[PDB]
RNA sequence: AGUCUUAAACACACCGCUCGUCACGUAACA
RNA sequence: UCUUUGCCUGGAGGUUCGUACAGUUGUAGGUAAAAGGUAUGUUAGAGACU
RNA sequence: GGUACGAAGUCGAAACAAGGUAGUUGAUGGUGAACCAGUGGCUGAACAAAAA
């Protein structure tokens, strides 16, 4: 757990093409979700470190604001009806883990499971 | 009266990796059966039930 | 909207329009130019129209 | 030393070499490489990468092929596909002949010959593929880094844009292993300059470097240098307008050199690859071998036919018959469809331009129009041939098996390759190949069809279910995407306000069963266990 | 001799790479074809004082004299986007801070090792003109407007 | 050096060091605050004033200028002068309706929108 | 004598600033 | 970007094994500015020169 | 004995800046009041300061 929150701070950047990660079994699945919102040009799997590329856009990169919910030292969680309180008018993906896999918050509300709020990518307040 | 919708069946060349496919696969099925299993009433089982079955399965469709 | 639609590649739409930013009809391949000197010519080479799907056409 | 020299080179030019393999590095979800087909997310871009252990295209390939071109198609936001490959030296193989060997046996194994459903779902899948490559809506950019072997231009040649460069080579030699070009590659050999696309065919001659773009095939000699340029500066495509997107894209085809090696050639092969009958030109090539050779022509045309005879007489001739009498099929058809509205020589010149440069005026924009419209017709005809062939060949022709088997073990080594003896040539009436097929219950009428022909071959009851009839027809695919918010489906153009949904749910569940990798494989590992047991 | 630290790394240059000059030459070109075909186009060719082999005239058209009294960052060619409606800049890395937020193309020739150094540069250049020899401007253009 | 403005008609001073493309019937300011400030000399004390005026466009447009004076008079022409200069252009939705609420900082300071 | 460099707890800027013992008065912990 | 230990809340103040062991910032008479610092000026029995 | 506040007189020139001949600190000694002598540590340290 604590790996996955490492990931941030090398995604994170804007003078950068492509930076390492350090291996691990649920940051592969992570990176899986974000390139289907086409948020990650591309990652590859280089042994003991993962290389993850990038995307830009007119200077700027995709990826403005990361926040992070869930921590090692403590969980959270909410039910399908106070999700939507959380998550309302905005354009924000929340990466939630449910125990059929990982999923979006777009998912998780139809559904109607309890998941697991991780992190969030390109949220404000 | 209810209206069931039709769920598209999984991809499969899904270009995720195999820890994430195989979840997708699986989560697949229990949508179909979701909609199609009016749940009991409240009082049928224990509330200790009831918490487990909603972080365990996702919520039917016909309360 | 335009800017993270185009990153994005997905559904940005608003609540009171509908799909304005990617509906981009095909308006060079549809409604292209056709003259009376060459239209004879595609007549006997295209599909025969047979099909009742348009009444105000 | 001096910078001047022939022999001079600068050490910083060798210090920054790389590997354009590993250019690719990078691909879609998955960290160990290993998937037939790759996809990387650009903006106003679509990468689709080739990836195989050796570039064969299997049912595998073809499932995640086709349905990243129709999602990438689908999408407004992307005005083109570009294509490519990654294997080193290598291309697209076609349905290896690895594959073609199983289904052989299978179907010949039974005293009825009845064709199995596997043989005919993969078969019927390569002519998905090669019509939506054709009829792309958008332009369609590829470049054929490696070499090919066999019937595997098809994903090229095909293209709405086609490209080739230096490190690019051509080979068809189908007579050798005694199979019909699938994939719809008669039509492009049908449409190169005179009776081209015969000889190379027939013999087998291999083409590379610019050759390839002036005989017929490509269109384009975009460098492979370009592709990787493209990724970088995408984000300025959507500002301008459809027009002007493809104005831009012509500043990387570069020019092409002086270099024809067929340039005196070219007469000579029309003159005698002119007969309608194989028997007939045979006597032909043998008479000019004859020839009293004489002056400094005469002894060039003398070698010529002597050298060509020697690998026509190491193939099957029954396979000859049938690659030659559908490529003449199509091929005749073109001279009638536009013969008859009335077209001359001078004006067909000028549409045949169209395809290489946008149109601009009103009457340059309507001759566009007919090339499109003779296109479409001319592919539709020469793939449902293509595919009667096919089928009928299978289940008669009993010396496909050897041939299949001989270049199999030779690809590993020269020393298991071995030349069968074929069979003695016959006489053929090169009619009962090329007859309609259906499946239709109705018969009261005196057995009006009794399936394939009127004592054919017939097909497994199994095969009712996905595909009603056995012929290739054409499925209407929807050019816009689906969506599920009732204000949205308002706005899809096929949108009926009868059911208020834009899709019908009945057609779409068995498009989906179609293109199903899972559910192939229970298929054939059930066939499979059958064979091997008894 | 040299007693300095001897440098192991050895950057590479995208910018200038020579294949991306051809599509640098191709892009520029559509763009001042148009611009001639229209009546009443007039030009800018701003240099450096060191450029000797460059002719310059006495006055210079929008220049603007100020003091140094109240000068944080003055525009200089503040008024050059009314008579003008092309500037071709040959010393971009002297003249950064006056082209920020200029309403006029800049047509700037810069060199790799200033690129690669001072990548700021970027931002205000709209058209990228390559440079061959990348040595002095002065003697660069006068070969190219003289070619055969 | 002069530009009309028919609905006043009276002499403006055009380039003074301002874009004369620029329409200057356009923009509105805001006087935000006037500081004070002292200096020491050798005699006794000297005192300038000072402004903040920020200029830009009500539609897209957004900037904020400073600059010093005498008097302060002459210090709010002169903070005006700087913020057209540093004009810079924002991402507004089309539809007047943001996407997430964004939040700001640069000390103490907190500006939630 | 006029400048340059450095330091400063002063900036009504060295007639600056500031501390301690003792003497008287008012109070809370006594 | 993540795990765990320790510590502080303006400045400021206290009676006039048994005299051993253990333990301590806090229940006031009073106050509204203590203080880090970029720059200018001034002083300097502190260094240099027209 | 010691501490707070108000007013304000006498006796001294400790801190500032190397003038008190550097000055705060741990533990002692001494002196009407600045506090002073010695050892340890620190800079919150001033001046001066290399070719064959």
């Amino acid at each position: 757990m604590q790996r996955a929150c490492e990931m941030v701070v090398s995604l994170l950047r804007v003078d950068a093409l492509s930076q390492r990660c350090p291996f691990h079994v649920l940051n592969v699945q992570i990176l899986d979700l974000l390139q289907r919102e086409g948020l990650i040009r591309g990652f590859k799997v280089d042994g003991t470190k993962i290389d993850i590329l990038l995307k830009h856009y007119k200077g700027a990169p995709v990826i403005r604001n990361i926040r992070v919910v869930s921590k090692p030292s403590r969980d959270i969680w909410l039910t399908p009806h106070e999700l939507k309180f959380r998550t309302r008018f905005n354009t924000g993906l929340w990466i939630m883990q449910t125990s059929c896999g990982v999923i979006s918050h777009r998912d998780c509300l139809r559904m109607g499971i309890g998941g697991k709020m991780l992190m969030a990518i390109n949220n404000g307040y | 009266p209810p209206t069931p919708s039709p769920f598209p069946l999984p991809p499969s060349p899904s270009p995720s990796s195999p820890a994430s496919a195989a979840a997708a696969k699986a989560a697949a099925f229990a949508e179909q059966a979701a909609a199609q299993t009016p749940e009991p009433s409240v009082l049928v089982r224990s509330a200790e039930e009831w918490i487990k079955r909603d972080f365990f399965f996702p919520l039917s469709h016909q309360p | 909207r335009t800017l993270a639609n185009a990153t994005g590649q997905k559904y940005d739409l608003l609540v009171a329009p509908g799909e304005h930013w990617m509906h981009w009809p095909d308006r060079w391949f549809r409604p292209i130019s056709t003259e009376y000197a060459r239209m004879l010519e595609r007549i006997k080479k295209k599909r025969p129209p047979s099909y009742r799907r348009g009444f105000r056409a | 030393f001096f910078r001047t020299d022939p022999g001079f080179i600068d050490p910083e030019d060798v210090l920054f070499a790389e590997d354009p393999v590993r250019t690719w590095s990078h691909a879609d979800g998955g960290g160990d490489l290993a998937e037939e087909v790759l996809e990387r997310s650009n903006v106003g871009m679509g990468t689709c990468i080739l990836n195989n252990a050796s570039g064969v295209l299997n049912m595998k390939g073809l499932c995640g092929l086709f349905r990243k071109l129709r999602d990438l198609e689908v999408n407004p936001l992307k005005r083109f596909v570009v294509l490519t490959s990654r294997h080193r030296h290598f291309f697209s193989t076609g349905f290896d002949l690895k594959e073609l060997l199983f289904l052989a046996e299978l179907t010949q194994k039974s005293t009825e010959k009845t064709i199995p459903l596997v043989a005919l779902w993969q078969l019927r899948n390569l002519c998905d593929v090669a019509y939506l490559v054709h009829n792309y809506t958008k332009p369609l950019i590829v470049l054929m880094n490696g070499a090919t072997a066999g019937s595997g231009a098809s994903l090229c040649c095909l293209a709405n844009r086609s490209a080739a460069y230096h490190s690019s080579s051509f080979t068809c030699d189908p007579t050798a292993y005694g199979w019909i070009p699938d994939s719809g590659m008669s039509f492009v050999l049908a449409n190169l300059r005179g009776s081209l696309g015969v000889f190379l065919a027939l013999t087998g001659h291999t083409l590379s470097g610019p050759d390839l773009i002036w005989s017929g095939l490509c269109k384009h000699w975009i460098s492979p240098e370009a592709l990787p340029f493209l990724e970088l500066t995408a984000e300025k495509q959507l500002e301008v307008s459809e027009r002007e997107a493809a104005v831009l894209l012509e500043e990387h085809f570069l020019d092409a050199p002086d270099a024809y090696s067929l340039d005196d050639w070219e007469e000579v092969i029309h003159e005698h690859f002119d007969a309608p009958t194989v028997a007939e030109v045979r006597a032909r090539l043998k008479a000019t071998a004859s020839r009293q050779s004489t002056s400094v022509e005469g002894q060039l045309h003398a070698a010529w036919a002597r050298a060509v005879l020697d690998r026509l007489a190491r193939r099957s001739p029954l396979a000859a018959d049938v690659t030659f009498a559908l490529i003449r099929t199509v091929q005749q058809l073109k001279k009638q469809i536009i013969q008859d509205a009335g077209i001359f020589r001078s004006e067909w010149h000028k549409i045949r331009r169209t395809g290489l440069s946008v149109p601009f005026t009103l009457q340059g924009d309507c001759r566009k129009q007919i090339l499109e419209a003779v296109e479409d017709r001319l592919v539709q005809e020469a793939l449902q041939l293509e595919l009667r062939a096919a089928l009928r060949l299978l289940a008669w022709s009993t010396d496909t098996i050897d041939g299949l088997r001989s270049e199999c073990a030779g690809r590993l080594n020269p020393e298991y390759a071995y030349r069968p003896q074929w069979k003695q040539s016959q006489r053929f009436h090169k009619e009962s190949y090329l007859t309609p097929l259906q499946d239709f219950f109705p018969t009261i009428s005196s057995s009006r069809d009794a399936a394939s022909h009127r004592a054919g071959p017939h097909i497994s009851p199994s095969c009712a279910y996905f595909f009603p009839t056995p012929e290739f027809t054409v499925t209407p695919r929807t050019f816009f995407p689906l969506s599920a918010h009732p204000l949205i489906r308002r706005i899809h153009p096929d949108f009926d306000e009868e059911t208020g949904n834009d899709h019908n749910p009945y057609a779409m569940h068995k498009l989906q069963m179609q293109w199903n990798h899972s559910l192939f494989i229970q298929e054939r590992m059930q066939a499979l266990r059958h064979f091997r047991n008894v | 001799m040299n007693f300095n630290r001897i440098p192991t790394r050895l950057s590479t240059h995208y910018v200038c790479d020579p294949y991306t000059t051809l599509m640098h030459y191709r892009r520029t070109f559509k763009f001042l074809q148009a611009l001639k075909a229209k009546p009443n186009c007039r030009a800018l060719c701003l240099g450096n004082k060191n450029q000797v082999n460059i002719s310059w005239p006495k006055h210079f058209d929008g220049l603007t004299v100020v003091t140094s009294a109240v000068a944080a960052q003055s525009s200089i060619l503040s008024s050059a986007s009314v008579y003008y409606s092309l500037i071709i800049c040959l010393d971009p890395v002297l003249f950064a801070k006056h082209l920020y937020r200029i309403n006029v193309p800049v047509l700037g020739v810069c060199t790799p090792r200033e690129i690669h150094e001072h990548p700021e540069i970027l931002k205000v250049i709209d058209y990228l003109l390559p440079a061959p020899c990348s040595r002095t401007d002065a003697a660069l253009r006068q070969l190219l407007q003289r070619e055969f | 050096q002069t530009v009309y403005d028919a609905e006043k008609g009276m002499f403006v001073r055009e380039r003074e060091g301002v874009d004369p493309l620029i329409k200057l019937h356009e923009l509105r300011q805001t006087l935000l605050s006037v500081s004070r400030m002292m200096s020491m000399n050798k005699q006794g004390r000297v005192y300038y004033f000072r402004a903040i005026v920020a200029v830009g466009n009500g539609r897209g447009l957004f900037g904020i200028g400073i600059a010093f004076g005498p008097s302060p008079k002459e210090a709010r022409s002169n903070a005006a002068l700087a913020a057209i200069q540093n004009l810079d252009h924002i991402d507004f939705d089309v539809g007047r309706t943001l996407t997430t609420p964004v939040h700001g900082s640069e000390y103490s300071a907190h500006v939630k929108i």
